[PDB]
Order: structure tokens, then sequence, then C-alpha cells
């Protein structure tokens, strides 16, 4: 499998602890957790050049690591701070005292470390199906799904035609859209498009799906306000094809 | 200690980009060059620690050790090398130091470019009204809004595989009762023979 | 300058007795330890003073944590090599990597493996490869060489690097390692001619006898040049006399540029 | 293949009787490290003794230093003695 962390995504109050964790299967004896901040270079946390040691990395404050054996390393907020936002990158190599053996890097960690969860809001998700304009100028239609109004950017976006999820004809914006560019904490948007062609979207039996997977409160975290608990959670929309 | 690559990089499909990194560390065992896709791990690209040009595939990496330099080359470019591009060097204690990465854009080829602003459905879900501007080749800019109840994201590439068709396209949207596909995209510059089908 | 050098010594056991290590390294600059690291102690620590006063603590951190690697990787290593060769009991592992700088500036880089005491397999920088020995060796040399890269980081490392750090240290040590202290040479009978040398630095020196101004390698007995405790060294070469004829005698040594003759009566 | 320990035993300084003065042992050339050192005054050991740590040779061998400080006199006599898996008993070496 190679370098295997969890988890994913993860939102946390300030002062909550946390541990990632991290796993390879490559007989590896080196391992580090970095993380990485925009505008700047990875930044290396703690890391274990073998079984049996580990030692401070750049940016050690705020962290501490686990060997706990040779498969495993993993890292602990004791008491989460705002300045831990970032994505968490567990990574392992044969060894450290050599020169040409490169890292192997595990998916990420984004951490986002909020003062109050209070700014915590699942996406709205809306599909809106192809103009006929398009239809007959082009041979193709153009499907949008908009997920809007989410907080932190903890989101994965997928379509689903009849029943399978797609991929061929998809592009969903690489970066999500800050609904209040000033606003610091400021809710997002993230719009994707499915492309198909015109034969493919005028058949009734035809059915797409937008999903959305946020990654928000679990059942510990403690909420206080008037509106619904926002959890982890899938959002969707559809539509069919028409004739 | 210093590492430096230049932040972005925006070439066009079928080119060639060489994407440099210049160094000033305690020592040298060796660069390396990774690449990392947006939202994804970095992966290993590749080793120099003597001076002189290596090859990969369609991509090249050169060192010079007198210079503190070191330039990535990637050829007849593709959609698939958008991504980040990481140089790290590891020094006399051998700690690696990292660059902050270049992010390349790469343009599509479009070969036949159809520019249009079309007007998707409503959904009865949904109090938007969404606008689709697409088709028109790379050289074009999207803007983003000037009015804050509307909104703009950049432009996308999707490619419809089964036609070897890649596309542009921008997506406008918003509630405001004077919003409309005719003027969606005002602030932007675009081709002046952009069709806008009649509502 | 004269010539220095720098090196780095691993030693692994792979079964040793209660109390002592299964792995030890040491780094010399000329004859001169600065570093030593083992399993037990599993901290790097200095053996010269010009080594503490001139590396911060960073230094000895961070290569205590290379040193708890590199015991591994020796450990792994020589478990491969005993199971190769089906050797059963206590077996030792060398390694030896180092540079020097010649006194006309150039330079040497080399680095070496041995087992059981015996060259086991020899780097060759120049034609990248390893020279293996038996095969054993044979075996470990086709899996090295199928990394290039990691030949290449060791020519870098051997050619560059490792001549960076002999400077550095150089300067650091330069009041120990750049002295000269000349040697005190003395003749005597016990029927053969001694002559004896001592207080000297640095401890490279000749030492040699000649009959009738004709020196005869052959016929000379030469002692070691050997550590007096005190930072300097002391040496002695020995010749048998000819009772049947007449010889003039003398005793030549050559220390840091300096030639000196000792004519026995 | 094992190789026996040569054994030097030597005066810091010229010996002259009455000043005091530092008396080595040098043992080398031996493969593998173990090794047992002692210095030997009228053939009892001596217990004040010190010793360099173990030392490496670039032909894989290793040597070390044993030093005691002392007075040589008249009568008294000094020897090295020691103890390697290549000497079936140990080896002791007079100081002449
Ligand atoms: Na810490």
């Amino acid at each position: 499998a190679g370098v295997t962390q969890t988890p994913k995504f993860q939102v946390l109050k300030t002062g909550q602890s946390m541990t990632l964790q991290c796993a390879q299967d490559m007989n590896h004896n080196s391992m580090y957790w970095y993380r990485q901040d925009p505008g700047m270079g990875l930044r290396l946390i703690y890391y274990s050049a073998s079984e049996g040691t580990t030692d401070k990395g750049e940016v050690p404050n705020g962290y501490n690591v686990s060997r706990l054996n040779k498969r495993e390393f993993s890292l602990r907020l004791e008491s989460a701070a705002p300045s831990q936002t970032s994505v968490y990158f567990c990574a392992s190599s044969v060894w450290t005292g050599e020169g040409s053996g490169e890292l192997f890097f595990g998916e990420g960690s984004r951490l986002t470390v909020l003062e109050d969860l209070k700014n915590v809001f699942p996406p709205e998700v809306a599909v809106f199906e192809p103009s006929e304009a398009e239809i007959s100028h082009t041979q193709k239609a153009t499907l949008v799904c908009l997920a809007t109004g989410f907080y932190p950017d903890h989101v994965e976006l997928s379509w689903w035609v009849n029943g399978k999820e797609v991929h061929s004809g998809v592009c969903t914006d690489p970066q999500p859209l800050k609904e209040q560019p000033a606003l610091n904490d400021s809710r997002y948007a993230l719009s994707s498009r499915l492309r198909v062609s015109a034969t493919f979207w005028q058949n009734p039996r035809n059915h797409f799906r937008c999903q959305v997977q946020f990654y928000g409160l679990s059942e510990n975290d403690e909420w206080t306000q008037d509106r619904a608990k926002p959890v982890t959670q899938i959002v969707s929309a559809e539509a069919w094809g028409r004739a | 200690q210093n590492i430096d690559q230049p932040t972005e990089m925006t070439a066009t499909e079928g080119a060639i980009v060489q994407i440099n990194c210049t160094y000033q560390t305690s020592g040298f065992n060796g660069l390396f060059w990774y690449q990392q896709h947006a939202g994804e791990a970095p992966t290993f690209l590749s080793y120099n620690v003597l001076d002189g040009l290596e090859e990969k595939g369609r991509f090249s990496s050169f060192l010079s050790r007198s210079k503190g330099y070191s330039y990535l080359l990637l050829k007849e470019l593709q959609m698939k090398d958008s991504a980040s591009y990481l140089c790290a060097v590891k020094d006399s204690n051998y700690q690696l130091i990292w660059g902050a990465g270049t992010k390349l854009i790469i343009k599509p080829d479009i070969q036949n470019p159809d520019p249009a602003v079309y007007q998707l459905r409503d959904s009865k879900s949904s109090d938007k009204s969404v606008c689709l501007f697409t088709d028109f080749d790379s050289q074009t800019n999207v803007s983003q809004s000037k009015d804050s109840d509307v909104y703009i994201t950049d432009k996308c590439v999707l490619d419809m595989r089964s036609m070897d068709f890649k596309s542009n396209s921008a997506v406008a949207w918003s509630n405001k009762s004077d919003f409309a596909c005719a003027n969606a995209f005002n602030n932007s510059i675009i081709p002046e023979d952009t069709f806008f089908p009649s509502p | 300058m004269r010539t220095h050098s720098l090196r780095y010594f691993r030693l692994g056991v792979s079964d040793p007795i209660h109390g002592v290590p299964e792995f030890i390294s040491v780094g010399y600059v000329d004859s001169h330890p600065i570093t030593t690291y083992d399993s037990v102690t599993r901290q790097k620590e200095p053996r010269a003073p010009w080594m503490a006063e001139n590396l911060a603590p960073d230094h000895w951190e961070r290569y205590t944590q290379l040193l708890r690697g590199w015991q591994q990787m020796f450990k792994v290593e020589l478990k491969r090599l005993q199971r190769h060769y089906n050797h059963s009991g206590s077996h030792t592992y060398q390694r030896m990597i180092g540079c020097e700088l010649l006194e006309d500036g150039s330079t040497t880089g080399f680095l070496q493996y041995a087992y059981d005491g015996q060259d086991f397999l020899i780097f060759n920088k120049d034609t990248l490869s390893w020279l293996a020995v038996d095969n054993v060796a044979h075996t470990i040399k086709q899996a090295w060489e199928a990394n290039q890269h990691e030949l290449l980081y060791q020519k870098n490392w051997l050619e560059e690097e490792c001549i960076a750090w002999l400077k550095r240290f150089l300067e650091y040590g330069k009041d120990t390692l750049q002295r000269t202290e000349p040697p005190l040479v003395r003749v005597n009978r016990k029927t053969a001619l001694f002559c004896k040398a001592h207080g000297f630095y640095p401890p490279e020196i000749y030492m040699t006898w000649m009959k009738n101004g004709e020196e005869i390698v052959q016929e000379i007995d030469y002692g070691d040049i050997l550590p007096s405790g005190d930072g300097t060294y002391q040496a002695w070469a020995s010749i048998e006399l000819d009772p049947q004829s007449s010889n003039l005698y003398s005793c030549h040594v050559e220390h840091s540029g300096v030639h000196m003759v000792l004519q026995v009566p | 293949i094992q190789r026996t320990p040569k054994i030097q035993v030597y005066s810091r300084h010229p010996a002259e009787n009455g000043k005091s003065n530092f008396l080595n042992c040098y043992v080398s050339g031996f493969h593998p490290s173990d090794i047992e050192v002692d210095l030997l005054k009228n053939g009892e050991r001596i217990e004040k003794v010190e010793h360099s740590d173990l030392s490496f040779s670039k032909d894989w061998s290793f040597y070390l230093l044993y030093y005691t400080e002392f007075t040589p006199t008249e009568k008294d006599e000094y020897a090295c003695r020691v103890n390697h898996v290549t000497l079936s008993q140990p080896k002791i070496v007079k100081w002449d």
C-alpha cells in the first residue's frame, strides 16, 4: 500500500487533542512528519531516523511523535492551536544517512483548528441542467454542480451517472472560491461541470447526480447553536436526461 | 540556507517548459525534484548530484554545482503535467531544504474555438441563476467578479475523452434580480465573436 | 600545509561478549581521533577538545540520529553477510571512508568494507564500481551497482564534501595539527648501533643508517613510530657493526623538511 | 584470519632512575578487537593504569596504548601482559 496516513480531514477546536496515524509497509527505516503551508516549502516537524529513535525537526513546538514500531509513526497535537491549521504529510525512506534515496509520501491530512465551531457549515448542493442553446449549437450538453456556503474547505465532489461514478468529461474547480474574499473565515463555493453528448443527455433513462462529501463535526464535538450541527455528511442533487 | 524557484509558470500544451531552481546551502549531497498534483502527495521525479543532464521519459533534470542551479525540463507538455514542482536539496548534514514549489499551468490547444455564454436551466431547489462561458481559446482570461453578490470561477479544462475534445469553461452565478448572462462576464475581455443566444 | 586526511571507521560485531558494543564508529583527522559513537552510549561525542569547542550542540544531536540509523544498517548488512557465508559464531564487519588533501593540492578519496578483518568490497570512484573479492561480495556488488545514483552520491561525497569537512577540521585543530616539534636524536650501542628519536610531531619521520655514505635497507632494523603519550612520538633504527672492516656509520633522520646526520666516531 | 597483537613496552621519555616518567604498552596489529592488557611491576599488576580508546588502522586491525605514571628505580622490573584469542596463554613482554 506504500504510506497510509489518517485521517484525510479533521476540524478541531482550539485546545482539543488529535493524533495523526501513519504506517508504511515498505520495510523502510526512516519516517518523517511534514507540514505544508502556502507560500513556503515543506517544514519538517519531527523525524525518526530508525526504529527506536526520534528527534525534532524545524517546527516541533506544539507537537510530539511516537515511533511505535518499524511501520508506525504517529503525530500528536496535545492542545491544538489555530496556527496548526495546515496540511500534514507523513513520509518514509529506506534510510536517512544516505544521499540519493527519495521520500515516499502519504496522502496528506488537512487540519483546520478553529476558536469556535460556529463557523462550520456544510455545503448547499444544486445541479443546473444544460442550456438548450448549447445543445443546438454544439451537439453537447454541460451540467453544472454548485456546492456553496461550506466551511472549512473539507469537501470531495463527485459525479454519478446511472449509479456509477464518472470522471471523463468532468472538470471541478481545483481551488474553492471565497464567497466573501475579505472575511478571513469566509465560507466557500465550488463549481463543477459534466459535459456529455447531446444524444446521451437526450436519453430520458440517463440519470445524473452530483454528490459532495463534507468532513465536519462528530458526536463528541459540542454544539450550542440554533442551527443544525454541521456533522460529516454527504449532500447531493440530481437531474434526469430529457427527450 | 535558501532555495528559490518561480511561483508560477504557464505554457501551452505540446510545448517545452524549463523550471529553474537555485540554491545556497551549507554543503551539498544532491538535488531532488518532486511532482505534486493539487490535493495530492508529492512523488519523486529526479535526483542529480554530479554536474550535467539526466533524462527520464519526457522529463530531464540538469545540475550545475558551481552555479548552485538546477532546472527540470518538461517536453511535449500534456494537460496531465499541470501540477506543482518542488525542488529540494540535501545539505552537509543530510537535511532536506525544500523550495516553495512552482505551479505549472498548461493551456490546452483549442483547435476549433466556439466562444459562447449560455444560460443554464434553473433548479427548482435553488434561487441562483447560472451562466456558462465555454469553448473559448486558451488566450482568454476570466476576471473575478466586480460585484460582491456575483460569483465567477476561474477557467477549467475538461476532456471529453471518447471524442478527443477539450474545452475551457468558467461559471458565473448570482441570486440578484438584475443578473443576466449578457452582463455576467462584463469585467472580462472576451472574444468579439462570443455567441450570446437570445433569451 | 603537509598532507592531511579525514576518515571514519565503523565496526560491527555479530555476537559480542557481554558489555562490549555491537557497533562502534570513530572519526580521525590524521592520527587524531575526533569523534566517537557506539551502541552503548548511543551518542556521538567529540574526542578532541578543538572539535567540542567549534561544533554546536545541533551538530552532535543530528549526527547522533544518523549514527543510530547507520548502526541499524550495519547490523542488517552483517546479518546478510554471515547468512550468505553460512558462518556461525561471532564475525566482524568494518567500513572505512575518507579523503586526503595532499601537500601539492591534489586529493584522494576512498571507501571500503571488510569482513573478519579482510578486504571485502572496495569502491572505485572513477569507474564508479565496486571490486568484489569473492562471490558473497559479488552478490552485494551487483545490488549496490544497480543503484547508480548512490554511486554518484558517494563520488560527490568523497571528492567534494569530505574535502570540505577536512579543511574545516584542519582550521579548528590548527594549533595541534599544523605545528612542528623537532625530534631529539641520539645514538648508543647495545654489537649494534641504535639511533633513537623522541619528542617529535607530526609522527611522519624517516630514520635510516648509512655505511660509508651508502644506504642498505636490507641490513637495517626499522622500529615503529610509537606514541609517547603526551602528543609526541618516538622511533628508532638499529644496525649491526662489522668487526672485520673499518666503516663510517651515520644515522640520517628526516622530519618536516629538516635533515639531520649523526656521525658515529 | 586472526592477527596476533604486537606488543611494545617503553618509557615516554628516556629513562633516568629517580626521575618521574610514564611506562607505555602499545598493543597493535591485532584482530578481532577483544584484548586484555595489564602493566606489571615486579610481576604484580599495577592498579592505576590508563588506556586510550580502541583505535582503527587502515589494514582493518586495531591498536591501543596503555600507560601508567612511574618512577624507575634500579631494582624494580616492569612488564606488559596481554591476552588475545590468538594466544593460548597470556604473553609477557618485559620493559627493556
Ligand atoms: Na514538541
